[PDB]
RNA sequence: AAUCCGGUUAAUAUUCCGGAACCAGAAGGUGGAAUACGGCAACGUAAAUGAAGUUGGAGACGUCGGCGGGAGCCCUGGGAAGAGUUCUCUUUUCUUUUUAACAAACCAUUACCCUGACUAGGGUAUGGUGUUUGGAAGAGUUCAGCGCCUCAUGCUGAAUCCGGUGCGCUCUCGACGGCCAAAAUCCAACGGAAGUUUUCACAUCUGGUCGUACUCUCCAAGGUGAACAGCCUCUAGUUGAUAGAACAAUGUAGAUAAGGGAAGAAUGGGCCCACUGUCCCUAUCUACUAUCUA
């Protein structure tokens, strides 16, 4: 469990293979916690903006599994 | 008739003593064939089987 | 400052107790620092319809106490097996029944 | 050397499940630097050659007492929920109200260095002890509601909060005062033989054998009572050891008994005084045994 805070990384990190799926959680404060599991680390970032939120996930790589909140 | 292991796994659910549950006296027929713990799950969900607050310190 | 909301629409369908009965109750059981009627201007009552009771308080109002002062009415009239108060929201009590 | 949580069985969990990490070892690959640094200083950084030979630390250390730091239990206030009490009084009484492993930044009771000739002014390290976040609410717990011939056992709402206290109890760490193991294993230094660098980061893999069920020195609530004496309750666990039935003598035991008070309980006290069924003189009661029935 590693929060990151930078979106072009986590971008980047979807970019490479070591991301196996990414779950967006939607809490209670109305912020989007992407949260992608990687091999070795669980990178999530909390999102508040909405429409920043929405371009991550349009942005995010087509391999990834997308995860709606659980 | 023998309802031993019937209540013992109960209070196992429970989680509190053996002495810590309650039923009815006229209904002895359907928790016989409960066996497993789903079907005690089943059960305290209806409410037929339930334990009683604590009283006082 | 806070506002305590009493439903009495179940009550007053029912019949088991009239707003004004409630009003009754609750102006003579207010025991605001120990007085009943000591509400004064930090507390007031105003039941808007008769069909629920609305207490305004500048100081701190326990719904439980609310609702224990509530259950001395329906002791009193021997329906609390028929009705029971519940708590329908944060500072929201309503009467529920069977 | 290195793992925790939640859930799961008729009987299993740090092993199983779901989720999240850590360790060791292994190669090559990528990128980063590489052809080490600043401060008078203690010391610090992403890396930052080291043969033979030499040295050290840890492992690896006696006992007691007091103090500080924290945690938990217990105690207690407010909020929420539920239940109980009530014409009367009681905002009452009782129950509950969670955040691991690890991963990111924050912070000394102590000692060292600089100025000073102890006091005093600037830094230095351990940060068990916390200042948020991820994990992590999606979990769990408690209420309210619904789903329905049905193994439908799900579904919907919420809350799951703000605190305080310690000659308490337990444990832990730390600054003092005294009273007086070894081996396994790991790290570093000196050292200067040799003429791309790995102790930087990221990605990759795998991690054998055996015990593991079950029955019995450790875990140990509060109150009342001065007290670990004694009781009570809570937590939890039993109602099991052949019974029933009646109550004479006998025997055990516990008591009470007029008048006298060693003629055979008193509080015990200072031969004396007091005391008493030891005795005169035994009487009565209760319980058990005895007795019957199976």
């Amino acid at each position: 469990p590693r929060q990151i805070s930078d979106i072009k990384q986590f971008l980047e990190i979807a970019r490479r293979k070591d991301a196996t799926s990414a779950r967006i959680k939607k809490n209670t404060n109305k912020d989007v916690k992407f949260k992608l599991r990687c091999s070795k680390y669980l990178y999530t970032l909390v999102v508040a903006d909405a429409k920043k939120a929405e371009k991550l996930r349009q942005s995010l790589p087509p391999d990834l599994t997308v995860t709606e909140v659980g | 008739a023998n309802l031993r292991t019937q209540k013992r796994l109960a209070a196992s659910v429970l989680k509190c003593g053996k002495r810590k549950v309650w039923m009815d006296p006229n209904e002895i027929s359907e928790i016989s064939n409960a066996n497993s713990r789903q079907n005690v799950r089943k059960l305290i969900k209806d409410g037929l089987v339930i334990r009683k607050p604590n009283l006082m310190h | 400052s806070n506002k305590y909301i009493i439903d009495a629409t179940a009550a007053v369908n029912d019949k088991i107790f009239d707003v004004a009965a409630f009003e009754k109750y609750l102006i003579d059981r207010i025991k605001v620092d120990g007085k009943t009627g000591n509400l004064g201007s930090s507390v007031v009552v105003s039941r808007e319809g008769s069909s629920k009771i609305a207490v305004i308080a500048h100081i701190d109002f326990s719904g439980r106490y609310l609702k224990y002062l509530t259950k001395k009415f329906l002791k009193k009239h021997s329906l609390r097996d028929w009705l029971r108060v519940v708590s329908t929201k944060k500072g929201v009590y309503e009467l529920r029944y069977y």
